[PDB]
């Protein structure tokens, strides 16, 4: 085991390292003819050194942080001459906030904006990717239109920079926004005038302005452009959605860990399962995320439409024999929260 | 038609409120129309034969 | 309308305890006591109150038949740990008009029980505890 | 949950071994000799455990 | 599951004391009571509670067939120094789950009956004590 | 061991009072209240206790047939000079084991009952008094 | 309990399947892996029977 | 027109200090104390006052939940820095009239408490102070 | 987000004396007292401070088990030669957030207590002290 070591040794001061955050992963695609699979990069030192410099660069932009930085990057490496959705493929078992790919063609993007489309939409899961120029109308996509960042004396393109900006994204805490967020390390931007920014930024792109002092973000909208009585204005704002997306994650975590076959579905079951949605819906608000006042109930009305379609008889039913029914193997709830915005707008009015 | 199982959150907004259906009286009536003849028993506004005119929906 | 079997008979009680039923189950109760203050305004003979906030108490009594407290808190109550529940109390008459059923929420109980028998005697465990927050599920 | 003599298969038995069934009571074929066979009916009810489950929520 | 028989009749309970058997006890009690402070949480209409600290309290009857806490206690109650004891309950129901048996320790007696007889009436015993500490053996 | 014959009878109880037999005794008490502070120690859930000292309570109920306590106490009292009495208590019942014979030293009475009668009633007098003293002569 | 999404933990990979495939599958009646969140889990808990009667229903 | 419940109750006050949020509050008061001279008139029997200024004095309690006010001056305390900060008190009672905000500016702390702690007893902090300025918002 | 079991149990503390530990503390506090002088600005009517200095005060209670005092400062003391001493406090409620610990030097006690003893009351002694720094380790 050796003998006692006393060891007092004398070194000069070291630079502090920006604090660890615990919310936000992104995963990245790299393209590199050694070293593929997926590696776990959590600090900026630990990176492969089979991976090119200029993939190096990529990643280093990927790693720094608005407010702090981002929890985990995932990295996916493949050779190349090959399709994107072997790569896909090996992504959708992961768990991941945010997607983006620096070295990107159109049909690559159209093909990232279908896929993350039909997860959200059809697979049930919540996830988000940053593409360079895309005019998708989900919500899931956010299109970034910026040519010609120069950080350092160097070019990057619109396509390439989309690693920093989801970076800047998963950095940001959930009770502030990425509107107005500055970047210190970019220097310079191409000329532009403000009624194409007005323009851009009703269209739904996420652009960069220049404003007094350094570059800043001018809004955080999304992609979404067309608006129904069931999607209002609310759904285009980043911080909404994100927030939403958390609630949906843990709360399909928890039934999917602690019910699905574990019980039997009878009335009491139910409302066991509604007193825990509650509790959770409570700790929600005690954390601020959401407004109070937020409650959880059986849907009647979806129960019974269910029990007209299988032909029961609803005469001479009383409502708690219709709310207590069996249904098979199917639970109807509905629930109500409330969120709020973040202060962009400010109208001073001043007489002298 | 059984399938995978399924588990949706949905998020939406700004549901509205609705009147009331009661199983109180029952009317007798008579129109005039030169189709879909004989007697009609209507319970809710949606399940109206489209044979009686605009005039006799009123 | 009202009908002696109308009345609701305490027979017909369930109740769980942290998400698990208990069938030896005697007696449940829950109440809200409120805090007032008098209040004397000038002019006036008769004296008034203001609501200042409320407490909630209750008690749980059941047959003996499992050491289903000890289990519960024994271990933590040693070691400076104070664990919380969640009570589901239903009430449910077939004579009557319909169904009672309401959730009792962050439950701290006030004492544990470790050993009370006498000869002759069968065993019975009594347990009173205070609580803060409550839900409606099905009120008639 | 319920137990009793299956009627129909001991009505059909009755009839496979010539004996007649008209003019007989119901309690008469209930108690009649049925040889070495015994029909008997259970009826029991099972539940489903939870699969799908559906959450709306109004913001 | 739950049937009328699993209750736990107190005729079948058993005491140690001080490592000897007891065969007179008439019944054996112990609990532990807990120190609650009320908290007062701005915006909250349900006050709240901290848990603080506990009490165990505890008796013991018997009937009256030897001087056992006479020999145990009197002498050195006198002399100024307090005896500490140890007492195991098992509570063992033929028509029950299981056994329960429970070691206090740290036993503190609370008084010394040096006689108490009436005409006509049998003898009794009742000793009051409290206690910090106990363990679990064989719990249902 | 046991046998239901084994408890003690109070109707084999004697009584001296002041080296005098008292025929006349209904029931006897004498036991000693310890004085217990509660001490908390840091770091430990269960608070303890320190023993401080004892009290020496007791009572005689006797029939009414002739003026004892008078004659005993009743001239000394108001002249100011307080008396003390020794007392000696044997519980003897054949069924038993044995005897136990204690005597109680020091002993001061509470009161004095000078006249307390009813039509239709029996005569009966209630005597309390304090000890500080004790022996043990054959105990079981 | 049921053998809906029940995790397989020692089994690591499974071939290319769509999920309108799965469900067609299932429908006809089949017992099948399905790559889901976490390991790999059961679909669901059918057997093969697919014939519909008014004797034996849905259960 | 005075009614009983329009009376303010305590337990709806907030308080931001330094622009955070305190959840832990449990007193706050603010007042200004006037400086007066006493002016004795010629011909006047009754002796008028001249008023010279004011001194603000106010105190704050919160439950011990963390070390806010160490953070907050105690480094700079030890190196001769004094820090001034500002504070706001908001009272909105649901039964009241409206609610009452006020600003209260340039404050200075009194005194910084290391440990205060109590074996039995739950942990709390008293913190006065003084100041200079105030401003109104949403006055009654 | 304020919950009461947040609330640190003075139960929980620790205390380290000059080295070593000490287990029969019974109470421990630390504090320091600004001086602030007033100053009136021309043209301003609230009168404003300034932050001078500050001075440390505490106290110690401990129950009466040894002689440590004694042995810690009374020799000493006679000869003209004064210690100092370092203190440790340590506040760690398993319910709270996090532990709270504070070390306090250069402590000069104030007096020595030789004795202080009461018949039927048990023995605490008290002892205050003045200190000038302190240092922060493992803060919330």
């Amino acid at each position: 085991i050796g003998l006692p070591s006393i060891n007092i040794s004398f070194k000069e001061l070291a630079t502090t390292v920006k604090e660890r955050s615990a919310r936000g992963i992104i995963a990245m695609v790299l393209k590199d003819a050694k070293a593929l699979g997926l590696n776990e990069i959590h600090e900026k030192e630990d990176i492969p050194v089979d991976l090119s410099a200029e993939n190096k660069e990529y990643i280093n932009l990927a790693l720094m942080g608005n407010v702090n930085t981002p929890n985990k990057l995932l990295v996916y490496v493949i050779e190349g001459e090959a399709d994107i959705q072997t790569a896909l493929d090996f992504l959708e078992t992961k768990e991941f906030n945010y997607l983006c790919m620096p070295k990107a063609v159109e049909a690559d993007k159209t093909a990232i904006k279908n896929w993350i489309i039909k997860l959200r939409d059809i697979d049930k899961v919540k996830v988000k990717a940053v593409l360079g120029k895309v005019v998708g109308n989900h919500e899931g996509i956010i299109n970034f239109t910026t040519e010609d960042v120069l950080v350092g004396e160097k070019k990057y393109s619109v396509d390439e920079f989309t690693s920093r900006v989801a970076g800047l994204i998963a950095g940001t805490p959930l009770s502030q926004s990425v509107t107005y967020t500055k970047l210190s390390d970019v220097v310079d931007i191409p000329k532009m005038t403000k009624v194409d920014a007005e323009s851009r930024v009703n269209k739904g792109e996420l652009i960069l302005i220049k404003e007094a002092g350094a570059i800043r973000i001018a809004r955080g909208v999304n992609s979404l452009t067309e608006l129904t009585a069931e999607k209002g204005e609310m759904f285009q704002k980043i911080k909404i959605v994100d927030t939403l997306d958390i609630i949906h994650s843990d709360i399909r975590k928890v039934i999917i860990d602690d019910y699905i076959g574990k019980v039997t579905n009878s009335y009491d079951n139910k409302c066991l399962l509604i007193v825990a949605i509650k509790s959770y819906l409570e700790e929600l608000e005690k954390s601020a995320l959401i407004e109070s006042d937020s409650t959880v109930e059986i849907d009647f009305e979806a129960q019974k439409s269910y029990l007209k379609s299988k032909g029961v008889d609803l005469s001479y039913m009383t409502l708690q024999e219709i709310k207590e029914a069996n249904t098979g193997s199917k639970v109807f709830l509905k629930a109500k929260i409330k969120v709020l915005d973040a202060m962009e707008d400010i109208d001073l009015s001043i007489e002298i | 038609a059984i399938g995978l199982p399924s588990i949706n959150i949905s998020f939406k907004e700004l549901a509205t409120t609705v009147k009331e259906r009661s199983a109180r009286g029952i009317i007798a009536m008579v129109l005039k129309d030169a189709k879909a003849l004989g007697l009609n028993e209507i319970h809710e506004k949606e399940d109206i034969p489209v044979d009686l005119s605009a005039e006799n929906k009123e | 309308n009202m009908e002696a079997r109308n009345v609701m008979s305490g027979t017909w009680g369930e109740l769980w305890l942290d998400g698990n039923k208990v069938a030896e189950v005697k007696k449940f109760q829950a109440k809200m006591e409120f805090t007032k203050e008098d209040i004397i305004i000038a002019g006036q003979m008769g004296t008034d109150t203001k609501y200042m906030g409320y407490k909630g108490k209750g008690s749980i009594t059941l047959y003996h038949v499992s050491s289903r407290m000890h289990k519960l808190i024994g271990e933590k109550i040693k070691r400076g740990s104070e664990p919380r529940f969640v009570a589901i109390s239903k009430l449910n008459d077939p004579d009557s008009y319909g169904a009672e059923r309401i959730a009792v929420k962050n439950i701290a109980f006030d004492d544990l029980t470790l050993a009370d028998w006498e000869v002759g005697v069968k065993g019975e465990i009594e347990a009173p505890f205070t609580f803060t927050e409550y839900d409606f599920l099905d009120i008639i």
